[PDB]
RNA sequence: AAUAAAGG
């Protein structure tokens, strides 16, 4: 029960979803056709095992990156709950922080264990890359900052917030960036001094959610605060740009779109807003359906419309934006909590981490399935 | 620190996308009109001369055509054509009777935020469809908004925007719309799924795809359903309106086939047999048919039948057998024959269909007769050579003898083309090499006339020279014929041959005499004040003109010359003049003459024989300009020729003052005058450093046409289609003598004097075809060619290609193939086995049995040319060719691949004489997936790492890795660095060090973007990377360490952008012709054009900038689009020009090139040495 | 395309230039990082101006055998590690696995066996 | 070497 590395184990042929046979085949279409107007047909028969395209082989559906297929699940030995789950930006392989403020690496072909790192001294709350892919940036609960680099090295860390941070985002510039508390407040600091350049006070307590915009410069918070759920910033000025009264709830998540039009937000009234960046007057959809709360919600990086949430029952939902009903989902996909969702960078594997102390992998379908 | 660029087509691109039959000229005939990316040509079908078609008229546009229409609105008098552009365009164009052009009649924007609900990029093209009854239009923009345009009973009324989602039955994703036949109002059939799914969720949901009839109103905007249908098959694919009087649709179905109609049931046939478990939908199945119905072309070539296009080329005839009041009863399907790999489909005359390709060449078919049967028999085809997915660049077999000893290369491009059965490789050159048959030396000589004496075989050769002149007996042997009845005393101005050949005149500046072989039989003196210094002879005119003006007409009346002067009493000086033989029909007010006047005071005339009638006027000539008009600079030649099949197009060809123009005449319609008029045509001949410099042959090789001599010389040509073709011949030197000739040693071919005093006699070399943009040889490889490499050592192509066969088994994890077994009516699977060939440019017929077959499954994603380390060579370095594989089982099965060193070795055989070597064949542990060299190491791409390798004793050895993207598709490398690309990030610079042997990221592109391919834009001691992205632009970028943005240099900054409108695959560069080190990259575009981007100077772009924004602010453009807009991205940079456009300078009279030199501020002189100094630098193959 | 055609080998260009010189380098903001860097050419001919920190690989010692973090691309100690960052096979530490027991599970040992 | 074997 020890597992130091030596121990002589047999072989073991592992359950492989690979994405190398699907870019062939689409580097191989490119030449001889125009776009999917030019594309054959796909069968539902289990011997069409090599016509699959990867999600840029094929916008004009996205269907396909509706990944409701269990791969593999992935638990440590001294279990934890998961708190958040990252690729790394290549999708080398999948980072995850547990309530012990340990790093556990697992492969993103075959999904085995590589290694574990002891990071935080506090449940690890939030993680998150550059966008250059250099610097990765951690938080932990009643804590720190620190500073990682891409082999796991942690180059500096640095006291920010009195209580647990919540969430961070990047700059499009990543040299400055953000973090929200439990304090109430909403800290907007420089990254290469460790240098603080604003302190945000409007939220009425419990800041839980925060995120940059991917140009312009509005910084979005999320709160318990029934008067002031989210809240928009400036971030070199400092001013309450709007308030914004959609839910009646601890909104849990906060999402813009890389179009830069759309806000997407959680919360514990069961539904989900999307939110016309420029027009906050009005409520642009309510996704509807789940039958407990919504907790957490990641937008696919591929296709424009597309996202997925997860629910304090395990249910993980799949929803697009023009589309009214939900389009896809698996009801007991865990048990406790879903708390973080990460898409594979190019769209194919989604990896979700609950409070039951496991991560599961999800994929596509095969064609003709049962 | 920038770098700046001109772009310019080498070659326009090749494929057709859209076919379409109108009256496009006017309401006699019906004629083809074809379209591409940004081409558009009207083809006139022809009946003789054997089916072939003409070119009627060709023009390109600044967009991309993404779709086309045709209508026939009010009072007109020919149809107008709606073309559709990017996002939201709709222009409709129509034709110019009195110019010979396209008139823009309307242009249509409808490109603003509010329409695209949220959503930045756009998937959704526009699609435009006009109801039978040329009562509307509609187009469908941003999958949304349904734009309605009414015609008038200005024959346009004001367009409005639908929202389809706000119709009761809110519509999502559509599939395709459609007008139906026989309706009071217009009515739109429109085929869409609302709740989509994919092929690996059929099982969770199904029959999602629904129909609509939306009955527009247009008078008061209302728009209601009439009627609706659901859950039919999810895999709809198309729906075809039935014409009258069956009147419904026919929805194809990947699977099935659908016909639908009011108070009709579905009636729904399966083909195949997958739809098990996949659709609920009542199909009944369809019995001796088994074939899918997916990427099929379909038109109808009656009420009750129609012709079907499948997906891998078979064609079909569909017949809607019906009952007693033509209710569809059932099908009847019949395999007719194979064809190419269509893109589009149209019925022509009664009888022909045009298949239209992308893919491969474009086809005129004919379908006859023998419930009925029909067999179909190609009658035409039109070149294509795209898609370009690769080309190799390699030098031609044989050059004569003379032609060697030269500075510069004499090369030549290979390329990849078509797919399929279609997989060809095209071999193109531009200029023209004559294959020289033997060469003399005769000094002194300064012209020449190839004479018929007594079958068309050329007897003497009236040689001339200063003072006296030579004649050639030339029957077997070049030998010189002396002391004949011919003038040796004198200087000749002139040799032809009048009355069917059957005599000769022998012009001289004193009288002209009449010959039948080597005896005279007449001799006239000419005298009239001034020496003779011009001779024209039309069959039978003899036309002789003074040197200071005076004209005297001969002719042949039954037997010698006969006396005439002509009544053209006139106050103006006469210059040069031309006479003309018409054979066609469009010289009107069967044979006619015809002479062509020019005279001091700039006007231009023409004349009728022998009456000498006045019948066609033009005030100021010289100028140059662009339509030649009836009214009520040193001209130094003009010519009138006819051309093209049965002599039907006449051109004249004008030499003025350093310039050349060639104007081609057109019909049109004072009263009593010449019924024509003289369309300028654009090209790029440069006459920049008393005989004539133009020349009519015909038959010089099968072909007729003219040779423009000079400095820069060119042939022009004209075949059965009207197609001109001006390819250049410069490998010899500045030609200044032409003649053509047939005798047993040239049979069909030509001779010519060059600078140095040399006669050369030559044919020209039978293997190329002259009647394309370039000359081209078509190679077919019945296949599916990916790759191709010139080995240079041995002068051979190594082409790595496909085959698809049927599929059998399925691998699993200890690994299983568990079997495929289904019924009978299954569709089996495809699977590509590839074959590495060899093929040798001196036939271009692959070398018999040295082929290396690869492993199942085993396929091959790249195959160069690299030059790796050795102690076998003189340079340390030798060629070899490597080929990295991918084994690509499934999904589920961890994904190998192999890497594969050959050489091509000599043995003992006449093909047989070239072998592989395969020096290195072994599994790498991870996908293989592209390479380079560097320095001579191999550089490999394995998986998510790339490895430098040394092959030392025929095994490779790893020396240094590094951790890169996510999957590298691309890698070229100059001097010590690399230049990685990737799927969705863009690019990243790296390097290696021989020293300490370490790879090393130098910088990166941090953004994110879709490369196609990259390469280097080299200029002097600078260094940009060229990348094409999935949006159809180029891009340099540059390693700048001091530049505040490029932080520690470990960013690429992007320094010049330009959006081409075509994707790129692949590149090359070569040298020029201030151009010391910079190099011009060529590259090919995946539609079967060329291009090249040459590095310039900024004080040269500064000024041809300001030139660009004036040509693209003041002058009117084919459909309105605008040069300014069509070249920006999907931030933006644009350091450069556009060279499609600045050559429209060279297009314009001197009159407007000097207005618009002066609202500039330059000097046209200045502007034309800039432009024609970049035409002359990229003059290759 | 070709090195024969278009021989870009007569000619120097900027990035040579900017490149052997070290021309635009910062020095690292945080201490203790270098993989995928120059091996600092100053620091070899005995010039290194950067003083420890310098943002390029020091090769300072001389080590053995390659480093076993590395080859996965998680090594932390850079640039100060005890083991080689070199890719040869042929100094690759020995298969614990075969050493002790005497048959190794992986087919694609990458470790020497002996 | 700091988990190479983390299908225990
Ligand atoms: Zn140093
Ligand atoms: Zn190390
Ligand atoms: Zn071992």
């Amino acid at each position: 029960l020890t597992f130091d590395g030596k121990r002589m184990r047999k072989a073991v042929n592992r359950k492989t979803i690979d994405y190398n046979p699907s870019v062939i085949k689409y580097l191989e279409n490119r030449i001889w056709q125009r776009d999917q107007r030019d594309m054959r047909a796909i069968q539902p028969d289990a011997g069409y095992y090599n016509d699959l395209v990867p999600p840029i082989g094929m916008l004009n559906n996205p269907m396909n990156a509706v990944t409701t297929k269990f791969v593999r699940t992935s638990t440590n030995k001294v279990k934890c709950p998961v708190f958040v789950v990252r690729w790394t930006p290549e999708g080398r392989r999948l980072v995850t922080g547990a309530s012990s403020g340990e790093f556990t690496l697992w492969n993103g072909l075959t999904f085995n264990f590589e290694t574990i790192l002891q990071a935080h001294d506090s449940p690890v709350r939030a993680m998150t890359w550059s966008h250059n892919d250099m610097w990765m940036l951690t938080a932990d609960h009643g804590g720190y900052v620190k500073y990682w680099q891409s082999n796991m090295n942690n180059v500096k860390m640095f006291q920010a917030h009195k209580e647990a941070i919540r969430e961070a985002s990047f700059s499009p510039t990543d040299n400055k960036f953000a973090t929200c508390s439990d304090d109430g407040t909403v800290r907007i600091w420089d990254f290469l001094r460790c240098h603080e350049e604003r302190i945000l006070r409007g939220h009425g307590a419990d800041v839980k959610c925060v995120d940059w915009h991917p140009t312009k410069g509005l910084v979005v918070s999320g709160s318990k605060d029934s008067q002031q759920p989210i809240k928009f910033w400036d971030p070199k000025t400092g001013q309450s740009l709007a308030t914004l009264h959609a839910h009646k709830n601890t909104v849990m998540e906060v999402k813009l779109n890389l179009n830069g039009n759309w806000l997407l937000t959680a919360s514990r009234d069961h539904l989900c807003k999307l939110f016309d960046i420029r027009n906050l007057k009005e409520e642009l959809q309510v996704f509807r359906g789940h039958k407990k709360e919504a907790t957490a919600v990641a937008w696919h990086p591929v296709h424009e419309g597309l996202f997925a949430s997860g629910g304090s029952d395990g249910s993980l939902l799949f929803w697009h934006v023009g589309v009214e009903k939900e389009v896809g989902g698996m009801e007991m996909a865990h048990e406790g909590m879903i708390w973080s969702l990460a898409w594979h960078p190019l769209g194919h594997i989604l990896c979700s981490g609950s409070n039951d102390h496991t991560s599961k992998f999800w994929t596509r379908n095969r064609p003709g399935d049962k | 620190n920038a770098m700046y660029a001109v772009y310019k087509q080498a070659h326009p691109p090749t494929g057709l996308e859209f076919s379409m039959y109108c009256n496009f000229f006017n309401n006699s005939e019906r004629n083809l009109v074809v379209a591409g990316t940004s081409q558009l040509y009207v083809y006139r079908l022809n009946r003789d001369a054997r089916e072939k078609l003409e070119l009627a008229a060709s023009f390109s546009f600044f967009g991309n055509v993404m779709s086309m229409a045709s209508v026939q609105l009010a009072g007109a008098k020919r149809d107008a054509l709606l073309l559709s552009f990017k996002d939201a365009k709709l222009s409709v164009v129509e034709y110019d009777p009195g110019t010979h052009d396209l008139k823009t009649l309307s242009l249509h924007y409808f490109e603003e935020p509010e329409l695209r609900d949220g959503f930045v990029q756009n998937v959704h093209t526009p699609r435009v469809r006009v109801d039978p009854d040329g009562r509307c239009a509609a187009m469908l923009v941003y999958g949304t908004r349904l734009v309605v345009l009414p015609f008038r009973r200005s024959s346009f009324l004001p367009s409005y925007i639908i929202d389809v989602r706000a119709l009761d039955e809110k519509l999502l994703n559509i599939i395709d719309l459609q007008f139906l036949h026989g309706y009071y109002e217009p009515t739109l059939l429109i085929l869409f799924e609302p709740n989509q799914t994919w092929p690996g969720r059929v099982a969770v949901r199904q029959d999602t795809c629904s129909i609509v009839a939306i009955s527009l109103n247009i008078t008061q905007k209302v728009h209601p359903v009439i009627w609706s249908l659901t859950s039919l098959p999810f895999d709809c694919t198309q729906a075809l309106a039935v014409p009258k009087p069956i009147g419904g649709v026919v929805v194809f179905a990947v699977n099935s086939l659908l016909y639908l109609n009011q108070s009709v049931p579905p009636y729904g046939v399966a083909l195949n047999s997958l739809t098990t478990g996949t659709t609920a939908f009542p199909l009944r199945t369809q019995e001796g048919v088994r074939i899918t119905l997916d990427c099929a072309q379909a038109t109808f070539i009656s009420y009750d039948k129609m012709v079907i296009s499948l997906k891998g080329g078979e064609i079909y005839v569909l017949t809607l057998i019906t009952d007693g009041m033509r209710s569809v009863r059932a099908f009847h399907f019949d395999k007719a024959a194979a064809s190419v790999l269509t893109t589009s489909m149209v019925t022509m005359e009664p009888g022909y269909l045009f298949l239209g390709s992308r893919l491969g060449n474009s086809l005129l078919l004919k379908y006859t007769e023998k419930l009925a049967t029909y067999s179909f028999e190609v009658c035409d085809s039109i070149l294509n050579i795209g898609p370009c997915a690769n080309a190799a660049v390699g030098e031609p077999a044989f050059l004569s003898e003379e032609f060697q000893n030269s500075p510069e290369p004499d090369l030549e491009i290979v390329v990849c083309s078509g797919h399929g059965k279609n997989g060809a490789l095209s071999v193109l050159q531009k200029s023209i090499r004559p294959q020289v048959v033997t060469t003399f030396e005769l000094p002194g000589c300064y012209d020449m006339w190839t004479v018929i004496a007594p079958g068309r075989r050329h007897g003497f050769l009236i040689l001339s020279r200063e003072d006296s002149t030579m004649i050639l007996q030339t029957g077997q042997e070049i030998m010189e014929l002396d002391t004949s009845g011919f003038a040796t005393q004198g200087p000749t101005v002139f040799a032809g041959n009048i009355g069917d050949n059957r005599y000769i005149v022998q012009v001289s500046p004193l009288g002209i005499r009449l010959l039948e072989g080597v005896n005279q039989l007449h001799f006239i003196p000419v005298d009239l004040g001034a020496p003779i210094v011009q001779c024209a002879v039309a069959d039978p005119y003899v036309v002789i003109m003074s040197a200071e003006g005076h004209v005297t007409m001969f002719l042949l009346k039954s037997h010698r010359l006969a006396l005439h002067k002509p009544p053209l009493h006139h106050q103006s000086k006469v210059i040069t003049l031309c006479l003309y033989r018409d054979l066609s029909g469009m010289f009107t007010t069967e044979p006619t003459h015809w002479c062509l006047l020019v005279r001091e005071n700039g006007t231009m005339e023409i004349y009728q024989l022998p009456d000498w009638r006045l019948v066609f006027l033009v005030k100021n000539f010289p100028v140059g300009q662009r339509v030649l008009v009836d009214s009520s600079p040193l001209v130094k030649e003009v010519l009138l020729v006819a051309l093209g099949s049965r002599q039907s197009r006449p051109y004249l060809l004008v030499h003025v003052d350093q310039e050349l123009l060639i104007y081609e005449a057109f019909p049109h319609d004072g009263q009593g005058n010449l019924k024509v008029r003289f369309k300028k045509v654009p090209h790029n001949i440069n006459f920049r450093e008393r005989v004539a410099r133009f020349r009519y042959f015909e038959d010089i090789y099968g072909y007729s046409g003219v040779f423009i001599c000079g400095p820069s010389p060119h042939w022009l040509l004209v075949t059965g289609r009207g197609a001109l073709r001006l390819h250049p011949m410069a490998i010899d030197g500045p030609v200044d003598s032409f003649a053509p000739f047939h005798n047993v040693n040239c049979p069909r071919g030509f001779l010519y004097f060059n600078r140095q005093g040399e006669l050369r006699i030559s044919v020209l070399p039978a293997y190329l075809s002259y009647d394309a943009p370039w000359p081209v040889r078509k190679i077919p490889l019945r296949c599916t060619a990916h790759y191709v490499a010139y080995h240079v050592e041995s002068k051979v192509y190594a082409v790595a290609t496909s085959t698809n066969t049927p599929c059998a088994r399925i691998p699993r994890m200890e690994k299983e193939f568990e079997t495929i077994e289904r019924d009978e009516r299954y569709i089996h699977p495809q699977q590509e086995a590839f074959s590495i060939q060899l093929i040798s440019p001196v036939s271009w017929e692959a070398i018999p049995n040295a082929r290396i077959e690869l492993q199942e499954w085993e396929h091959v994603t790249c195959m160069k040319t690299v030059s790796l380390r050795s102690e076998e060579t003189v340079s340390g370095l030798k060629g070899y060719v490597a080929a990295g594989t991918c084994l690509m089982q499934g999904e589920e099965v961890t994904c190998r691949g192999r890497i594969l060193i050959m050489d091509v070795i000599e043995v003992v055989p006449p093909l047989t004489k070239n072998k592989f070597k395969v020096l290195y064949e072994k599994e790498q542990k991870g996908p293989v997936t592209a390479l380079c060299h560097c320095n001579g190491h191999l550089v490999s791409a394995i998986g998510q790492k790339i490895f430098l390798w040394s092959l030392r004793a025929s095994e490779l050895t790893g020396m240094a890795f590094i951790d890169t993207q996510l999957y590298i598709h691309q890698m070229i490398s100059v001097k010590n660095f690399i230049l990685a690309a990737d799927v969705m990030k863009s690019i990243s610079l790296l390097r290696y060090q021989e020293e300490s042997k370490t790879l090393s990221l130098v910088s990166r592109d941090a953004k994110p973007l879709e490369v196609y391919s990259v390469d280097f834009m080299v200029d002097n001691a600078q260094l940009g990377f060229l990348v094409s992205d999935r949006d159809r632009n180029l891009m340099v970028y540059m390693y700048l360490p001091e530049a505040k943005e490029s932080f520690g240099g470990m960013r690429l900054l992007r320094r010049a952008d330009f959006h081409v409108g075509a994707h790129v695959n692949t590149f090359w560069r070569t040298p020029c012709r201030v151009w010391e080190n910079k190099h011009i990259t060529w590259f090919a575009t995946l539609d079967g054009g060329i291009g090249l981007l040459l590095p310039m100077q900024e004080k040269t772009y500064r000024r041809l900038l300001m030139l660009q924004n004036a040509l693209t602010t003041m002058l009117p453009h084919h459909a309105g689009l605008n040069p300014r807009a069509f070249r920006m991205l999907h931030n933006a940079v644009r350091n450069v020009l556009d060279g499609e456009l600045l050559n429209r300078y060279l297009y314009l009279s001197t009159m407007e090139r000097s207005e618009l030199a002066k609202k500039i501020g330059t000097t046209p002189d200045i502007i034309l040495d800039d432009l024609l100094e970049t035409d002359r630098v990229t003059a290759h193959f | 395309m070709q090195e024969i055609i278009a021989s870009v080998d007569h000619i120097k260009f900027d990035l040579e230039i900017a490149v052997e010189q070290q021309l635009g380098a910062q020095p690292l903001p945080f201490p203790g990082m270098k993989s995928g860097a120059a091996v600092c050419e100053f620091f070899l001919k005995a010039a290194c101006g950067k003083g420890g920190m310098c943002p390029f690989r020091h090769i300072s010692g001389e080590k053995t055998v390659v480093c076993k973090h590395w080859l996965r691309g998680l090594c932390k100690k850079g640039d100060q590690c005890e083991f080689l960052h070199e890719y040869d096979m042929t100094k690759m530490p020995e298969c614990y696995f075969y050493s002790k027991f005497g048959e190794c599970s992986n087919k694609e040992c990458p470790f020497l066996h002996i």
